């Protein structure tokens, strides 16, 4: 879910 | 919400368990990269310079499901409040069958700074029937990522996955 924020 | 409230969940949550404003520490993930530890292939990488940026969808290949170990590199900024005992519990399910829960403790978090962490995921051995079902039913594999600071839930991100390459 860390990939959500990084976009 | 504390870690004990998520460590036994047997399904994806029906909603986000916290609001964006619960992120009083201003943790902001600015880069996320995943690499197969057996080949060095980078499987995904993203940098930034109504869900509200809390949902991500992934498109991986069917080979992903047979990986042994994946290394995730996370970069995040942190605001001016000290951050102690930063922890992520992330749970992956296919159709509400728990595949694996990963419990990562971040190392020391430097306030007002960009910080980096490496998470190592050891993939659960999936049966042949599960792997075929997950390839056939893209986005029915889903995860909840629950982030805690001093045992309290501060962020909750959601994801879903395709393996249809």
């Amino acid at each position: 879910g860390a990939g959500a924020s990084a976009e | 919400i504390g870690p004990e409230d998520v460590l036994g969940l047997q399904r994806i949550t029906g909603d986000y368990l916290c609001s964006p404003e619960e992120n009083i520490y201003k943790i902001d993930f600015v880069r996320f990269k995943i690499r197969d530890m057996d080949s060095g292939t980078v499987l995904f990488e993203i940098k930034k310079p109504p869900n509200a940026g809390r949902f991500v969808r992934y498109q991986f290949t069917p080979a992903f499901l047979r990986l042994r170990q994946v290394g995730a590199t996370v970069e995040f900024t942190v605001g001016d409040k000290p951050v102690n005992n930063f922890r992520m519990i992330e749970r992956h399910y296919f159709r509400n069958q728990l595949l694996k829960s990963f419990d990562f403790h971040f190392g020391f978090c430097i306030p007002s700074s960009k910080n980096t962490c490496e998470h190592i995921y050891d993939f659960p051995p999936l049966s042949e029937e599960l792997i075929s079902e997950m390839i056939r039913h893209p986005y029915e594999t889903q995860s909840d990522s629950f982030y805690f600071v001093d045992d309290r839930l501060v962020m909750h991100n959601k994801a879903d996955y395709s393996y249809s390459g």
